[PDB]
């Protein structure tokens, strides 16, 4: 009802920035990060 | 994060109107290779000597096609730049025994000799 | 300590070693120069 | 070989103004509290010249 008050009060729901398939690669990415080695000092390498 | 992205060198701060101005100075490399590395070296004798890097990798100068098992030479590089150099103990831990490490017969760097004369 | 050791202090301490930092004195020098000579281009407004 | 302090310095002993170059022998002392002592392998590393 407060979905359908949007076109009797006088407001609007505006969509998100990105669809739900952006933010399954924003995840994924997080999933599968590369991260070089622990021991290293630096942010620059990237050990698998 | 913090000071900016990638790796932080030096930051700078100027006045600004209400407040401070920061100039993040970090690093940004432009180009890679594919370096096969090592966990780390041991020998094959008994008690065993095994080392590990310090922040850097064991490396392989990867130049020819040739080059397999006897001279597969190990080297050190830091982990920000590749210039391989030899392995000595400034820049070499000695570490308990993994599995992952590999098995050396020849041509052993300085951490893994008989020290004695 | 001087400001030219204390930078190469630094980035001796992100994992570039000695041998790189003495062979590239000059390089390095004109790198970090012409970082500084662009940040006056960049007061404008796409700069966010 | 080369090496470099741990947590600390390598200080000179200034006590008279005749020791140069053939008496100048360096010291450690920690970083918080002046006190020279002598260096050992429990407060110096070995690096790359
Ligand atoms: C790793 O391999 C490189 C070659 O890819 C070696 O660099 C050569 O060094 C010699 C002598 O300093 C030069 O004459 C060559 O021009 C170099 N090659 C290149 C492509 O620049 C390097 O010496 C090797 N590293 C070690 C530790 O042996
Ligand atoms: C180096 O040699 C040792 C032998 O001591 C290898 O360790 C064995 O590894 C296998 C699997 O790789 C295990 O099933 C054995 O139990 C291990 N032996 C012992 C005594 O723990 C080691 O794998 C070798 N490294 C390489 C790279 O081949
Ligand atoms: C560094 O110099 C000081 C002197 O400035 C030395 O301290 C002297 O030590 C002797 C013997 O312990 C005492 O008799 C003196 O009284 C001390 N001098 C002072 C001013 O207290 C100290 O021994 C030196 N350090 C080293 C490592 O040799």
């Amino acid at each position: 009802d407060l979905i359908c008050a949007q076109y009797v009060a006088g407001y609007k729901v505006l969509p998100p920035l990105y669809d739900p398939y952006m933010e399954a690669a924003y995840t994924s990415s997080l999933l599968g990060s590369i991260a070089g080695a622990s021991w290293t000092a630096g942010l620059s390498s990237f050990a698998a | 994060g913090f000071c900016g992205t990638g790796t932080h060198i030096v930051s700078f701060a100027i006045n600004a109107p209400n407040g401070l101005y920061f100039f993040h100075v970090g690093y940004q490399p432009t180009s890679h290779v594919n370096a096969t590395a090592a966990y780390g070296l041991c020998n094959t004798e008994n008690p065993q000597k095994c080392i590990a890097p310090i922040d850097g990798y064991f490396v392989l100068n990867q130049t020819t096609s040739t080059v397999a098992d006897s001279d597969q030479q190990w080297y050190y590089t830091g982990s920000s730049f590749f210039h391989p150099e030899p392995i000595t103990e400034a820049n070499s831990k000695y570490v308990s025994m993994d599995v992952k490490f590999e098995n050396l017969t020849n041509r052993l760097p300085p951490p893994l000799l008989s020290n004695s004369t | 300590i001087p400001f030219a050791q204390s930078i190469f202090y630094r980035l001796n301490g992100v994992g570039i070693t000695q041998q790189v930092l003495s062979e590239n004195q000059k390089i390095i020098a004109n790198k970090f120069n012409q970082a500084l000579g662009a940040m006056q281009t960049g007061f404008t407004t796409t700069n966010l």
